[PDB]
């Protein structure tokens, strides 16, 4: 029927605006993860290399 | 027709139990990818 | 006397609409309470079933799915659309003239599939309650009839006496009061006021004539042979006590 099928398409509605909701938001989650392991393989990095440097300096002055 | 209504239901229950198992699927796969990247992470700042 | 009459008033809002609503509920089996469309129900008159689909007419023609299917005691006209649809279409159907089926007890009080599962249950278990419970009165008045009209005669007697006793007078050391006596009475009330405490003064007063004699009771005292025309002579009021005794005139 008509209202059979207006009621189907408004599950259908619904079932799709669960599922791109769920796409955004896991998208969003990998999203802040890989900057959080991006920016921390910044960090480390960059004190690992600048402890290398001061422990050469330190060497070099004894 | 009164088979028709409840096989409706029916069905319409399941569409919303396979969109909840969906919705799961995704959550699961995120959680895993995350897992993934951490693992990267730290084998490759251990290598480091 | 709270349960069995409950009990009736419960059997008979039930046997008037077990089969509508055993019948609606039949016909919506595929949705009992289902979240999208409210079920207007109409147990309605005969073929003027076009009167009243007139607001479905108005509301979705090639949907919203209102008819009366069978059980023509009362066409069982069921509208189903949505929520606020169905509201509006039911409020233009009042209009046109309709009702829905909200009645005291589970069945206009709860889903319809359950409701009409209890109106089952009513339907299959009251005559039962119905038998034993009039077996149980019978047994109660039987055994207990002698004894409660017995204390209800000790109950009357015992007011009788207390509202009695205030027609009396007495300060603080004793008592004193009046009363009439017909002649006839005479030695009964003599020996029965005898067993008291020194036998406490009695005054058998001649009563006062005529004169100021209107307070007197009055009694007949006919011979047995004219005696049974009392009621007869009694449907009419009473003398003054020194009116001629009317009575044996009549037989």
């Amino acid at each position: 029927s008509k209202l059979e099928a207006i009621l189907s398409q408004e599950v259908e509605a619904e079932i799709q605006a669960l599922l791109q909701e769920a796409e955004a938001k896991a998208e969003a989650v990998k999203r802040e993860a890989e900057e959080k392991a991006k920016a921390l393989l910044q960090a480390r990095e960059r004190a690992l290399e600048a402890q290398y440097r001061a422990a050469l300096r330190r060497a070099e002055s004894a | 027709l009164i088979k028709s209504l409840a096989e409706k239901e029916k069905q319409l229950l399941e569409r919303l139990e396979a969109a909840k198992k969906e919705a799961e699927e995704r959550v699961k796969r995120a959680e895993a990818e995350a897992k993934a990247l951490l693992e990267e992470a730290e084998a490759k700042a251990k290598a480091l | 006397t709270r349960q069995k009459q409950e009990l009736e008033e419960e059997l008979a809002l039930a046997q008037a609409y077990l089969e509508p609503l055993e019948r609606l509920a039949a016909l919506a089996h595929g949705l009992d309470k289902s979240p999208f469309l409210r079920v207007i129900p109409f147990l309605l008159t005969e073929k003027e079933l076009p009167l009243v689909e007139e607001a479905l007419r108005k509301a979705l023609e090639d949907r919203y799915l209102l008819a009366h299917e069978a059980y023509a005691g009362g066409v069982a006209a069921l509208v189903v659309v949505h929520r606020k649809e169905v509201d509006q279409a039911k409020a233009a159907l009042s209009r046109a003239g309709v009702a829905e089926l909200r009645l005291p007890g589970a069945l206009g009080e709860l889903p319809l599939s359950e409701a009409a599962r209890r109106l089952k249950e009513r339907a299959e278990a009251a005559p039962r309650e119905l038998s034993e419970v009039r077996q149980h009165l019978a047994k109660l008045a039987r055994e207990s009839a002698s004894t409660l009209q017995s204390l209800w005669t000790r109950a009357q007697d015992e007011v009788a006496r207390l509202k009695a006793l205030e027609e009396l007078a007495s300060g603080r050391f004793g008592f004193a009061l009046l009363g009439y006596v017909p002649v006839k009475a005479k030695p009964k009330v003599e020996e029965a006021l005898a067993r008291h405490k020194e036998s406490v003064v009695y005054a058998f007063e001649p009563v006062d004539e005529h004169h100021e004699a209107d307070r007197i009771p009055v009694v007949l005292d006919n011979p047995p042979w004219a005696k049974p025309f009392e009621l007869l002579v009694s449907f009419l009021n009473t003398p003054k006590y020194g009116t001629f005794d009317p009575t044996p005139v009549v037989p």
